[PDB]
DNA sequence: TATAATGGGAGCTGTCACGGATG
DNA sequence: CATCCGTGACACCAGG
């Protein structure tokens, strides 16, 4: 029913760790991995390949998915090839695929295990622009990356570790998902030092600071232009569909007028335009005529040049030129006599 | 042994090793198989009995079940369970829609609408309406779950700047970017070993950012 | 929109097609030979009960602090056998151990030693096993030292080892088995002669 | 990037008819 | 063969 009371269900499921649970898991986590590059050296294949082949074994055939870095697609016909080459090892090299595939399970329930902070983190960040799932999931990711870059040699337990990385990543996703106009991470840290500036000296003025104070209060390099280009800068957009009015009836696009299309007159005028033109080339000779509309684009759309409209008609240059300029002058000549094209001009 | 090696355990003569005092016990519902020579098989590998476990075959599988090599106590352990094919969401309904003869189907409704039960005729009925409206038209049943959901072309659902230089924009941008951080972060889950609790949790919250 | 289109095609309810799409509950394909009554395709298995059959049923039980196991390790358990004087498991199987917080460790000796004894008490033999009497005295006799150094008493669980040396080096190793009654300190000094323990009645070998 | 941190928190208050579920 | 419940629907133009 309630997707959050589910997720809470669930993960009170896996049990807290003692201290010791916690150590044994890390540890078997962190000799896995020293596995996984053992048998690499053996093999010679890449680990990352070995890597996901250990970790399919041990999740099972319900996920086998392609890897981005990976060079070979990862079907469970390669997996099992690679399982086999990996099976015909000797003893003392096969016990480091055991060491692995005990590493990937322990790294599975060290992330089921402390599922719980990443809630218990992720419920301080609401508002913010994120829903509490997605926080949670952020949240998780953070965790994952927590448990690949643990050290349990440190005798630290594993939430001072985790919780930075979980931090890290609820951050980074507000930071890169609340903006339907996305911001650049660091863009967005200075439009939050923007408006804590601002915040604070409002809080020591009484009123809302200007332009000139803030820009005083952020230091060198800031000048009032700036602090209003931050500000225009991340104005985020408003729904369409806003409501206008008390009855249910009324939204603010409805009241946007729409600019691209053209409008009847726009088009209406746009063929007259075009006809008049015609009208007053066909006054001019075939030659000529078809010269002004090869310069300026009314036959094949782009503008042609000079030698290109003399090789077509077979002239030189220059001739062309002047067959264009005295078709210019008669176009000029028969504007000034029957006025029929100047209020085309605006 | 132990972080620092002035902190292991060093055996001083020979002598057999006894445990006392664990933190916690753990009892599994297992079985245990002793081994001496190479094993075949490695942990998380699912076997059913009559199986080769280790030393060229000659110790083998008893039970359904789980291995759990165990290099310490070197004894290749079992624990009971089968290699049950059970799934949750869209994707099983897709699969069971995918695995249906719709003409068998709608011969068993045709027999239940013989039954003497006035209630069993009419909800033979009421599943025989459907079967057929699918089978008359063409359309596979599993095309009412989505694999491509489709994208509204942009201009139906505008952003567009207001005389007063800012932007106004449709709800559906937004449910779409939903959609689409949700999808991402699955993909991105699923590239690496993220566990159970974690992947459902992200299919269900894709589920409701499609609804 | 009910009654469903895809609840009705696959005689699921309303109630289970939401479990099933929305992560409450899993759905059977191919039950491979599943048993919770055998398991029937398009059956609703719960998270416990999905567990239970995918991957093996177990539990764990926590020891209070210094208390020691009554089960050992990789040994068979059947349910109720009270695993510990403050656990009781809820299930059989083979119990395991987690951290073992002492080790112990029975290092092996083969040593050789040596004793005297009157004709008439001794109980002569090949070898003698553990609790095995080794002699019968009608009287107390004073067992007494056959060299002169210093005394190194190792007292066992029961009976003792006297061991002299002279310049450091051993010279004579004693074995006191139990029934004897050790007059000496450890590194005390004895003359040829003196009385190094006393037994009393019947002697017997040490358990250990 | 390392002390430890391990399950949320509002909700806020029609009127009728109809078809389906359950009991 | 009933009761209970979840889900529909509940006037038009105008200005907002
Ligand atoms: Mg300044
Ligand atoms: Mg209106």
């Amino acid at each position: 029913s309630d997707p959050v009371r589910q997720y809470l269900h669930e993960i009170g499921q896996v049990p807290l760790l003692t201290l010791e649970e916690e150590v044994e898991l890390a540890r078997k986590v962190e000799e896995g991995m020293e596995a996984i590059k053992k048998l690499s050296e053996i093999t010679g294949l890449d680990p990352d390949l070995i890597r996901e082949v250990v970790r399919a074994k041990i999740l099972g055939s319900a996920r086998v998915r392609h890897i981005p870095g990976l060079k070979e697609t990862l079907d469970p016909k390669t997996v099992e090839e690679i399982d086999q080459k990996l099976k015909s090892l000797p003893k003392e090299h096969k016990r480091y695929l055991h060491i692995a595939r005990e590493g990937e399970a322990a790294r599975q329930h060290l992330i089921e295990a402390n599922l719980r902070l990443v809630v218990s983190i992720a419920k301080k960040y609401t508002g913010r622009g994120l829903s509490f799932l997605d926080l949670i999931q952020e949240g998780n990711q953070g965790l994952i990356r927590a448990v690949e870059k643990f050290e349990y040699k440190r005798r630290f337990k594993f939430s001072t570790y985790a919780t930075w990385w979980i931090r890290q990543a609820i951050n980074r996703a507000i930071a890169d998902q609340a903006r339907t106009i996305r911001i650049p991470v660091h863009m967005v840290e200075t439009i939050n030092k923007l408006s804590r500036t601002a915040r604070q000296l409002q809080q020591e003025l009484g009123r809302e600071p200007t332009y000139e104070e803030i820009a005083e209060a952020m230091g060198p390099g800031w000048d009032a232009k700036r602090v209003e280009e931050t500000l225009k800068i991340a104005q985020e957009p408003v729904s369409l569909e806003t409501p206008i009015g008390d009855e249910k009836d009324s939204f603010y696009g409805d009241f946007i007028p729409d600019e691209h299309l053209p409008s009847p007159v726009d088009a209406a005028t746009q063929s007259l335009l075009s006809e008049e033109l015609e009208k007053a080339l066909s006054k001019l000779s075939e030659r000529e005529a078809m010269v002004l509309k090869l310069r300026k684009g009314l036959i094949d759309g782009r503008e042609h040049t000079l030698e290109e409209v003399g090789a077509f008609f077979g002239v030189t240059r220059e001739r062309i030129r002047q067959i264009e300029n005295k078709a210019l002058r008669k176009l000029k000549y028969h504007e000034s006599r029957t006025r029929k094209l100047r209020d085309f001009l605006d | 042994a132990a972080i620092d090696p002035e902190e292991e355990v060093i055996a001083e003569a020979e002598g057999v090793v006894h445990l006392h005092e664990p933190a916690s016990i753990l009892v599994v519902k297992a079985r245990v198989y002793p081994f001496e020579d190479d094993v075949e098989v490695s942990t998380g590998d699912r076997v059913a009995p009559g199986d080769v476990l280790a030393d060229g075959g000659k110790v083998k599988s008893d039970v359904y079940g789980r291995v759990e090599v165990d290099l310490v106590r070197n004894v290749v352990r079992v624990v009971e369970s089968y290699d049950i094919d059970a799934r949750m969401g869209a994707e099983a309904i897709q699969q069971l829609l995918k695995e249906l003869d719709l003409e068998a189907l709608e011969k068993e409704l045709l027999e239940e609408m013989k039954h003497p039960s006035r209630a069993r005729r009419a909800k033979a009925r009421k599943r025989l309406e459907v079967v057929r409206a699918f089978l008359d038209s063409g359309n596979r049943p599993e095309w009412m779950i989505l694999e491509a959901v489709p994208v509204l072309p942009p201009d139906l659902r505008p952003m567009v700047q207001v005389d007063g230089g800012r932007f106004a924009t449709s709800d559906l941008n937004d449910l779409y970017r939903r959609l689409i951080n949700r999808n991402n972060r699955l993909k991105k889950l699923l590239a690496q070993g993220a566990p159970e609790i974690i992947i459902r949790n992200e299919k269900r919250m894709l589920q409701e950012a499609v609804d | 929109d009910v009654p469903s289109k895809i609840g009705t095609l696959l005689d699921l309810s309303a109630t289970e097609l939401e479990q099933v799409l929305y992560f409450s509950k899993y759905i059977v394909l191919d039950p491979k030979g599943a048993i919770l009554v055998p398991v029937e395709k398009r059956q609703l298995l719960t998270d416990e009960e999905y567990r239970e059959l995918r991957y093996g049923k177990q539990e764990t039980y926590p020891l209070p602090p210094g208390v020691d196991a009554l089960v050992k390790d990789g040994e068979e358990v059947v349910k109720g056998q009270e695993l510990a004087p403050g656990v009781v498991s809820r299930l059989d199987g083979v119990a395991l151990y987690r951290f073992p917080r002492r080790v112990r460790v029975e290092y092996v000796k083969k040593e050789r030693a040596g004793l005297r004894l009157p004709l008439a008490a001794w109980v002569e033999k090949e070898a003698y096993k553990p609790g095995e009497i080794l002699a019968e005295l009608p009287e107390p006799y004073l067992f007494r030292a056959e060299e002169e150094g210093v005394v190194e008493l190792k007292e066992l669980e029961e009976g003792a080892f006297l061991v002299l040396r002279r310049e450091d080096e051993p010279v004579a190793t004693y074995f006191l088995p139990v029934g004897m009654t050790p007059l000496v300190v450890h590194g005390e000094i004895v003359e040829k002669g003196q009385p190094l323990a006393e037994a009393k009645g019947l002697l017997r070998m040490p358990r250990q």
